[PDB]
């Protein structure tokens, strides 16, 4: 029943902007702690942004502070990651997950060309 | 976040009658004060020798030790049965309740991969974000051996 469907990735020029979306079903995004992490091939996952359940307190990794914003639309049951000032080091597959739950979607590829 | 020696030792121990009574049945791990290390949480364990003496239902006692508003890791040594076999396996548990503060919760969430890599040979993981999930014996049973598991921790499912 639970689905986490990321989209919005693509190839972007360094310095550009992109907005990722995760369309969720089977649970309400405003009742879970939703987080974005990214994974480059052969590397460990890097958690980059999260938004708490009920309230909207946010958390950001130091590597994306000042450049990324996480948000959600409760009515659309969707979580977003607004990215600005993208860098080659941001190239990765991006995943949107529930903290404390096992299941993960397929992610969306972001590629930033120098 | 570093993993303390103690966590490394306890895992390897869990992988004479008096010595057997000192083996861990369950153990909780938490962040150190400076949030730079994952350490044993003092006193938050069940020993094999506790069971039948001060502990009657170790899984229920384990759940009672989970904090309402903070995250934890844990190892639980679970016994379970299918129709044809009786098995015992370690389960790595990540406890992340919704009302835990986001800042340290994200440290726990982002550090889970690093601690699990220290627990070489760990075969099963249960993540939970509320008590209804962590108390779901059917869910633990399914994380352990799927739909073939019919009893768990000495009780029928």
């Amino acid at each position: 029943q639970v689905q986490l469907v990321e989209s919005g990735g693509g190839l972007v020029q360094a310095g550009g902007s992109l907005r990722l979306s995760c369309a969720a079903s089977g649970f309400p995004v405003n009742h879970r702690t939703m987080a974005w992490y990214r994974q480059a091939p052969g590397k460990e996952r890097e958690w980059v942004a999260a938004i708490e359940s009920h309230g909207q307190e946010t958390w950001y990794a130091d590597s994306v502070k000042g450049r990324f914003t996480i948000s959600r639309d409760n009515a659309k049951n969707t979580v977003y990651l607004q990215m600005n000032s993208l860098k080659p080091e941001d190239t990765a597959v991006y995943y949107c997950v529930r903290v404390g739950a096992e299941y993960v979607g397929q992610g969306t590829q972001v590629t930033v060309s120098a | 976040v570093a993993v303390s020696d103690g966590v490394i030792k306890v895992f390897n121990d869990m992988k004479t009658p008096e010595e057997v009574k000192k083996r861990k049945k369950a153990v909780l791990f938490c962040l150190s004060e400076d949030k730079k290390n994952i350490i044993l949480e003092e006193g938050k364990e069940i020993l094999v020798g506790d069971v039948g003496q001060t502990v009657d239902d170790p899984y229920a006692t384990f759940v009672k030790m989970l904090p309402d508003k903070d995250c934890r890791y844990a190892l639980y040594d679970a016994t379970y049965e299918t129709k044809e076999s009786k098995k015992e396996d370690l389960v790595f548990i990540f406890w992340a309740p919704e009302s835990a503060p986001l800042k340290s919760k994200m440290i726990y969430a982002s550090s889970k991969d690093a601690i699990k890599k220290k627990l070489t040979g760990i075969k099963h993981e249960l993540q939970a974000n509320c008590y209804e999930e962590v108390k779901d014996r059917c869910t633990l049973a399914e994380k352990l051996g799927g739909s073939a598991v019919i009893s768990l921790e000495g009780k029928p499912l």
